[PDB]
RNA sequence: CCAAGUCUGGGCUAAGUGGUAAAGGAUGUGGCGCCGCGAAGACAGCCAGGAGGUUGGCUUAGAAGCAGCCAUCCUUUAAAG
């Protein structure tokens, strides 16, 4: 979502490389991190 | 510990892996040796706050290191040093350190805290003749209280190239007292 | 550098407004602290503030100290439209000489401060560089 | 295997008891009637119970005694801390006192010795507001 | 395209950057220093208890880590959390 500045949320929620783009993963809605 | 050069080369010495540091004395002195790279490790210890020195030629196996001296630069990477030895029962100019604990008054209770403008303490006991760390810590702390100077406490080496009453440690409110 | 009319003529003689210096606790090594290595005026308020808010999420020991303080200011439009231009000031502050001693998050092991400066720096606005002193941060 | 936190002197309230006892194998009715023999003496406070079934549907089990924190404050005359640890310490006693009061909580303390016992009355103290001096 | 080495040497790119931009992000990638250890046989995997006085104070109508303001200690033992 964020698209732009993107922070680790849960304890654990990843940081995943598509497209060399980069957007949170974590076991949660809760964090569908994008950029 | 080691460190050498002193012949006449500061632009490339003052840079790479050595940089500049006079080789200082009461009498003499001799182009910047050491090097980029020994500074670190010891200074990393605690320059003029304790003492070593270091071996060039065996030459003269001397104290004293570092009465002055500069990270400057901005980037804050020193370049630039002074040395100076001393082989002598004259030892005065000596600024060594002090360190409380933490006693519990003002703080562990009262939150409060309290400035320490002091921390060192240039001085002059018997040359050649100090503990590289001195402690002292009567306590108190809180409220509108201070100490400095004066009261002080001085152990052995009856020197105090200082003053009375006079930037010691005081405890302030860190929110209010 | 365009600077002010002078110290007692045009604009000079304040308090600047602001809220003072020190905060935090002592600690006589752990060197804890912040500088930057940007020019700028820097912003008064913007500054005042910013440090402030770095009290609001801490409170007590981490040298909360801070070594800025503006005392020249600017000015602009003010009377007839662009043409010859009298002055109207407002907003002071200090040129934050191409890096240098900021303010300090000093005191032994006390990093819960650290993050607080940190969180200072955020803040700010000129970038700012994060760093420790004669030791470190302990 | 369930655990409960029934009242005293009421064995037959439907809301709590009933859902949470029948549906585990447990006959309400004749499980009540059973703590009207225990908790009538000491009626009037809420007592824990911690009722162990098997494979035959009944038992009762271990319940209590009682309260173990009313009477430590009818001895020192404070029913509560006087504000937050280690910002208002006000309240010190002695170190006489201390040592005696630890020898009878020995069965649920930790260890049976003697320097172990006066360590955890300097643990639960700091952390209230009772400072030894 | 238009004249002139698809020269040789040794690095770095895997985005067409080159072919305009800042604050700001992220085990991208390549080269440098630190703390702990692998036969107290180490991090991620997996077996298990997933320890007890901890169920302390404001607010309690509920802090009793898993409302939040202050604590932050003791332990009988495989250690502590």
């Amino acid at each position: 979502k964020v698209r732009s500045s993107v922070k680790k949320m849960c304890d654990n929620c990843k940081v995943v490389r598509r497209h060399g783009r980069v957007l949170v993963i974590c076991s949660n809605v809760k964090h569908k991190q994008r950029q | 510990m080691e460190l050498t050069a002193k012949p006449r080369t500061p632009k490339q010495k003052l840079d790479e892996s050595m940089i500049a540091a006079v080789a200082y004395n009461k009498e003499n002195n001799v182009s910047f040796a050491l090097d980029r790279k020994a500074f670190d490790r010891a200074f990393r210890q605690q320059s003029t706050t304790g003492l070593f020195d270091i071996t060039v030629e065996g030459g003269e196996t001397f104290p004293a290191l570092v009465k002055a001296v500069q990270m400057d630069k901005r980037k804050r990477a020193p370049i630039h040093v002074d040395f100076y030895m001393v082989t002598y029962g004259e030892p005065v100019e000596v600024s060594v350190p002090v360190h409380t604990t933490g006693r519990s008054q003002g703080e562990v209770q009262g939150g409060l805290v309290d400035i320490v403008v002091h921390n060192l303490q240039i001085v002059a006991p018997g040359p050649r003749r100090i503990p590289q760390e001195l402690v002292v810590d009567v306590t108190k702390m809180n409220i509108g209280d201070h100490i400095t100077a004066g009261d002080i406490k001085l152990p052995e080496g009856c020197t105090l190239a200082a003053d009375p009453e006079l930037t010691v440690v005081s405890v302030l409110p860190p929110r209010l007292t | 550098s365009i600077k002010p009319t002078r110290r007692e003529y045009i604009s000079g003689i304040p308090g600047k407004g602001i809220a003072q210096f020190k905060m935090g606790n002592n600690t006589y090594p752990a060197q804890v602290e912040n500088v930057v290595e940007k020019p700028v005026q820097i912003r008064h308020n913007a500054l005042e503030a910013a440090r402030n808010a770095a009290n609001r999420f801490v409170q007590n020991s981490g040298k909360f100290r801070i070594r800025k303080f503006p005392f020249h200011v600017i000015r602009e439009q003010d009377g007839d439209g662009m043409r010859a231009p009298f002055g109207k000031s407002v907003g002071t502050a200090a040129r934050s000489h191409g890096a240098n001693h900021d303010f300090i998050a000093w005191v032994n092991p006390d990093p819960a401060v650290e993050f607080a400066w940190r969180r200072a720096y955020m803040k700010v606005t000129p970038t700012v560089n994060i760093d420790s002193s004669p030791a470190g941060n302990a | 295997q369930i655990k409960l936190q029934l009242p005293a002197g009421k064995a037959t309230p439907a809301p709590p008891v009933g859902p949470a006892l029948g549906q585990h194998g447990v006959n309400i009715m004749e499980f009540c009637k059973r703590f009207n023999a225990e908790t009538a003496d000491k009626a009037g406070m809420i007592l824990p119970v911690v009722i162990t079934v098997y494979e035959d549907k009944s038992f009762t089990f271990i319940i209590k005694t009682p309260p173990a924190s009313f009477l430590l404050k009818k001895a020192a005359g404070i029913e509560k801390g006087s504000s937050e640890p280690k910002r208002k310490i006000v309240g010190k006693v002695t170190r006489k006192q201390i040592e005696e009061i630890a020898k009878t909580k020995m069965p649920d303390l930790n260890a049976n010795s003697l320097e172990a016992a006066m360590k955890i009355i300097e643990g639960t103290a700091k952390s209230m507001g009772i400072e030894v001096v």
